[PDB]
């Protein structure tokens, strides 16, 4: 925002890489310096946080409760946006279509805040609007939810009314994809034990083989193969 | 007979569903990992 | 704790009641007509209980290795309208016995006390060796479950035999819905795995309520569960019902007993709470945990398992095929005092010594037994001991025949 | 200590995501605003720590001597406490 | 404090895929780096040359300033008209980056041997991970 | 043999400490690593 | 800043079981990756032998109510975990 | 088979140790832990 303009005076420059404000006493108050001193730190914060995360990176709380009409409630919680972590204190719940993909994601919702709107911010050390009470205004940006805006801070996608993917904690899954595939790079489509091709008539459906099979355990694609069951699966008689 | 082209599903053997019926026969060619099959052929010819 | 927790605010079921097998395993040999596995499980009757089904749940038949059996109800219970089946009491409790079918191949088997109204399942066990072959014969089975439940990751730090949990409720539902506690491992969701480690059914009869998280609700399992060290388990807190409202603690909140005072992050960061509208939508609480304690068998360093004798044993040969785990820092000595059909009258176990026997291997009497008093002696440690099933258990015996030719077949 | 009390007044709200302070020109000033400015920054800072760490997450230095009467003397280093990584100020051996 | 628990000075982050040369200029391509507690967008065009023999280390050096409203008509008060009383208030700290060769003080971002970029740390993760895995594929059974 | 089941301690067999003495014997049902002793089940009947 | 002990709700940097440090888990990653690999190694190849370890003997002429068991050196990922035991094996166990 | 050697020879092995206690005493040589016999090189 052009907060550079009065009343807000905000002279900060991230691309100078300004890093402190350096004052003098006895002061008439050219307060650009304060607007700036805050924003100075918030750029380095932004740099340092955005190395770690994408806008919509989910942290804590943040289960979900997809309703039957398909208003997705997401259970409230900590979520990353654009330099920083913010709490989705909202349960703000959105109609997903329940068909194809559904790009669930946030807007942080800009409102500029004078004490003149917000009398709770007017000088309660004396007669309330008592003059001191216009020291500063604010910005405010509470998060709010959207779907199929991929440019929103995208927290999820839901596929055909499923959450499309379920490894919530996920850094071990890189490792898993890797190791299972190492269980494929040497070799990895194998019977470790079991599975072999016996027979049995389905007689309930007397028109199929109820194929009798024991347990087996294995890897295929080097991903873990594990079907221990007393098996009888119908395929038609010849 | 067992030489098959699916990469997702495994060449174990055959269930061989019979005439008018259901049942298995695999006196036939085959494939297996590191050929544990060949390593069994050696054991098998040691049974011979 | 800082607030209640309604365990299923979704208030959504999945109707798995909870079956028990008595016996739950076998050791045997069978003239069913290599030094093989035990071919078919001998046709044998299993008594049972199942819990937390529908109120007077009806037509509950049973499938063993997934093959249809016939139930006989125990007292307190009727047949279904269907028979080979049970009708429960109002808790969905049912008890009785059924027969293990023929064609039941050796190995573990899935026992499936159900109708469409409720399912229930659990595994029977059967493995060891015959000294003469015929056929090898195995089919196996598999076990898991799901709900709209609460869950809680918790670790153990050294290996300890969990005997029970302790927990506190704000409020509870009715006497015929329930919490089931399972214990499970963890998946690469960071949430619980699906595996049945331990299970126990807990109606509002079973649950204790407090305004200040103090009503010490004790989660006892049927056998223990061994919580290994260095590992997160999870509690899965199965229910259909919201109205089981526990007492959780959460990040910097006023504590319920004394709300002037506020929590850590997770109360127990060596753990994580979860809540889910399908046992997968799990809320990652990097903010929260149950208020709880956990308790283990503080074992003494040894045990006696003083068996009642086998009598008129009348067998010149013997086997031990009992079954147990001896963990590390444990031992399971196995012994008899053998009174023989070879022996005189005054010979008494008092005169006999604890004569040891080796498991999964043959042994001789060299002429007939007549009573085998038995003891296994355990050796143990403060937190862990051997664990032997009373139906993993055989001290098997044999008589040999006096004639039995090798007639060779006719030769062209 | 609470800077929502007088004169410091701190009327910040993290639940709104109050995001920035827009100070106003040549200003007789409610020093009421000022606690509330660091409060605004403190929320996002705190969030970027507390969604990530546990208090007592060691970050440097903290090998140790157990004094053999049992006075533990951790050889000092960095630690997490709520919102932030900080040097742990002492050994403070007890 | 929080930067140094995660990053080390000279942790590159974006851009920077060399405009190296026969002249042995590396025009270190604009991109992010971690230096002195902070992730910083490097946006200079300073071309430093190497020799092409032995170990050569390329590194960024930051330098600080106080800067005053005398130098800066921008530090002259929007409570006011610019060129007047009130206006010449606070000065500023500023911290900007520069490219250097062999300087041990510099946050080293590339290292060279006989003109080879003999280093290439292309990952913090799958690099460090395979430095376990194919190595275990040597170890207590492997190497064949 | 005490048929130990410690889930760290693997089935080698027995050091049968001899009577009035100290030493070893190993003729047993006892099975060692994953039946790869198969290599010698084969090589024995070949060597006969 | 200050320290406490036996407050678990304090910023708990450690616990000292029986005045042991109860563990010493002091890396964030290599420990966690081993809690994958050697763990899979148990899953697929538990408490097993690659080689050696076999059951001959030696008498305890140093303590002659004992055997002084010479048993071989050997290897596996035993308990899923990196085992080679190379040793001058002469272990004291009782005589019969 | 074709195989390595059943015995290492009874070879004479000189030695040096450093960094024990000042004039430390009763220092037994323990070949494979087995007590053998030192030639004390006087001094």
């Amino acid at each position: 925002i052009n907060f550079k303009g009065s009343p807000y005076l905000d002279r900060f420059d991230p691309s100078k890489d300004r890093t402190k404000v350096l004052f003098n006493p006895d002061r008439p108050l050219q307060q650009a310096e304060l607007n700036e001193m805050q924003s100075i730190d918030q750029y380095y914060l932004k740099n340092l946080g955005d190395a770690i995360f994408k806008d919509g990176d989910k942290q804590s709380g943040l289960g979900f409760t997809l309703s039957e009409d398909n208003v997705l409630t997401v259970n409230p919680g900590y979520v990353y946006i654009n330099g920083k972590i913010r709490y989705y204190d909202n349960d703000d719940s959105v109609k997903i279509t329940g068909v194809g993909k559904e790009t669930i994601g946030i807007k942080l919702t800009e409102r500029i805040v004078t004490p003149d709107e917000d009398a709770s911010l007017l000088d309660q050390t004396s007669g309330v609007p008592s003059y001191f009470s216009k020291g500063a205004d604010r910005l405010e940006e509470k998060m709010s939810l959207t779907v199929n805006d991929p440019t929103s801070a995208t927290i999820y996608t839901f596929m055909d009314g499923d959450l499309y993917i379920q490894s919530t904690n996920a850094e071990m899954d890189k490792i898993n994809k890797v190791l299972a595939e190492r269980t494929y790079d040497e070799s990895g489509s194998y019977k470790v034990n079991g599975f072999e091709l016996f027979s049995e008539g389905n007689a309930e459906d007397d028109d199929h083989v109820s194929v009798v099979v024991d347990a087996g355990k294995a890897y295929v694609k080097g991903f873990k193969v594990d079907k221990p069951v007393s098996t009888r699966i119908s395929v038609p008689k010849s | 007979p067992p030489l098959n082209t699916d990469p997702e599903n495994l060449q174990l053997g055959t269930v061989t569903v019979l005439p008018d019926s259901d049942e298995a026969v695999c006196i036939s060619f085959a494939i297996t990992r590191l050929s544990m099959e060949d390593l069994q052929k050696v054991k098998t010819r040691v049974d011979n | 704790a800082s607030e209640t927790l309604n365990v299923n605010p979704y208030n959504i079921p999945n109707k798995q009641g909870v079956l028990k097998l008595t016996p739950s395993e076998d050791n045997w040999i069978d003239t069913e007509n290599l030094e093989e596995m035990i071919e078919f499980i001998r046709i044998r009757d299993v008594s049972f209980e199942v819990k937390g089904l529908n109120p007077n749940d009806n037509n509950l038949y049973l499938l063993f290795d997934g093959v249809r059996c016939a139930i006989t109800p125990a007292t307190g219970y009727r047949k279904g309208s269907e028979d080979g089946t049970i009708m429960t009491d109002a808790k969905g409790t049912a008890k009785g016995k059924f027969t293990i079918p023929a064609g039941i191949r050796c190995g573990n088997r899935e026992v499936t006390l159900k109708n469409a109204n409720s399912t229930s399942a659990t595994t029977y066990t059967a493995q060891g060796r015959k000294k003469t072959a015929q056929d090898i014969i195995i089919r196996t089975r598999v076990t898991v479950n799901l709900v709209d439940p609460l869950a809680q990751s918790f670790q153990y730090d050294e290996n300890r035999t969990i005997s029970s949990l302790g927990l506190y409720f704000a409020s509870k539902g009715d006497k015929q819905s329930n919490v089931v506690i399972q214990i499970r491992g963890m998946g690469d969701q960071g949430y619980p795995n699906k595996t049945i480690y331990a299970e126990t059914v807990m109606n509002a009869d079973d649950i204790k309520v407090s305004n200040n998280a103090s009503a010490e609700t004790r989660v006892y399992f049927d056998d223990p569960m061994m919580a290994e060290g260095g590992k997160e388990y999870a509690i899965v807190i199965i229910t259909e019902n919201s109205d089981y409202t526990m007492w959780v603690g959460t990040r910097t909140k006023p504590k319920i007993d004394k709300p002037n005072e506020v929590i850590s992050g997770n109360p127990y960061l060596q753990g994580v709470l979860f809540s889910s509208s399908n046992a997968s939508t799990w809320t990652p609480h990097q903010n929260s945990d149950l208020k709880f304690g956990i308790y283990t068998s503080k074992f003494n360093e040894t045990a006696t398992i003083e068996f009642e004798p086998i009598k008129d044993v009348s067998a010149d040969r013997i086997v031990l095929m009992s079954t147990y785990l001896t963990p590390e820092r444990t031992g399971c000595t196995w012994e008899m005092k053998l009174i023989l059909d070879d022996m005189a009258s005054s010979t008494t176990f008092d005169q006999l010594k604890w004569e040891p026997i080796g498991n999964y291997q043959d042994l001789d009497v060299l002429g007939l037994a007549r009573q085998v008093k038995l003891r296994a002696t355990f050796e143990s440690n403060r937190y862990i001991s051997p664990l032997m099933s009373s139906s993993d258990l055989t001290f098997t015996t044999f008589l040999t025949e006096l004639t039995g030719s090798y007639v060779g077949r006719a030769i062209d």
